[PDB]
């Protein structure tokens, strides 16, 4: 038991950095999808003024 | 919000400059009939009135 709450210790450590990393990346996917919508709003103005 | 407003704008102003194109176009249409019935009545009335 003593190294098994260093197995779980160190794992748990992983799993909350990779929610971190996650949760990162997905923050930057949100910034991009917005982002790109937001170019296509753009173009989509012209194009809703020659429809 | 901008694309929504020319979109919006652009659909209603299409719709309503259509209506007001055929209403001019039906004013002069109008206007033309009203002369040729005003020389129509103006000449059966006049041989109808001898």
């Amino acid at each position: 038991l003593a190294i098994e709450i260093t197995t779980n210790s160190q794992e748990a450590a992983a799993k909350h950095e990779a929610q971190r990393l996650e949760q990162e990346a997905r923050g930057r996917l949100e910034r991009q999808k917005i982002l790109d919508q937001s170019e296509a709003e753009k173009a989509r103005k012209e194009l809703l003024e020659l429809e | 919000a901008m694309s929504m407003a020319v979109e919006s704008t652009g659909n209603a102003k299409a719709e309503a400059e259509s209506r007001a194109e055929a209403a001019r176009i039906e004013g002069e249409g109008s206007v033309l009939q009203a002369k040729l019935k005003a020389q129509a009545l103006a000449i059966e009335t006049e041989a109808e009135l001898e």
